[PDB]
């Protein structure tokens, strides 16, 4: 009946204050093509829209991704997945993505407009040292052309 | 990374 929406923390002191700072920086200055919000009450809780970036297969696509922060951020790097399918070697058919700042590059410095930079940048040069898809990995580095018929195909199917 | 697909 009475539910507090959020973890149970001994200390959502910085966690909270920071994610607080970190919502007004990106409505006041959002990150090019990409916006990013709290879905409801739950301020952990976070929802973002990516355009495909220009240029790339992805282009014209609409992505949106779910953002979870914990009790211990910024210490630990927030969860991020993409909720569209998406045909990347770094991103998983459940949209887990491989990308090295949200995991063993996670910094107190990095912001959550930071990520989705970095997103971006990950959509227009995929990561083929650390793949998530292995076929579409070996597609990307054998049959490029392939690899880009179908990221384009697929981000007119599922990302519009 | 976790998650690895084939």
């Amino acid at each position: 009946e009475v539910l507090f929406q959020g973890p149970n923390s001994k200390l959502l002191s910085t966690s909270a204050k920071r994610i607080q700072k970190e919502l007004a920086d990106i409505t006041l200055d959002p990150p090019p093509n990409s916006s990013a919000g709290p879905k409801g009450d739950n301020i952990y809780e976070w929802r973002s829209t990516i355009l495909g970036p220009p240029g790339s297969v992805y282009e014209g696509g609409v992505f949106f991704l779910d953002i979870t922060f914990t009790p211990e951020y910024p210490f630990k790097p927030p969860k991020v997945t993409f909720r569209t399918r998406i045909y990347h070697p770094n991103i998983n058919s459940q949209g887990v993505i491989c990308l090295d700042i949200l995991k063993d590059n996670w910094s107190p410095a990095l912001t959550i407009s930071k990520v989705l930079l970095s997103i971006s940048s990950l959509l227009t040069d995929p990561n083929p040292a650390d793949p998530l898809v292995g076929s579409i990995a070996t597609q990307y580095m054998t049959n490029r052309a392939e690899h880009d018929r179908m990221a384009r195909q697929w981000t007119k199917r599922y990302a519009t | 990374c976790e998650g690895y697909e084939s």
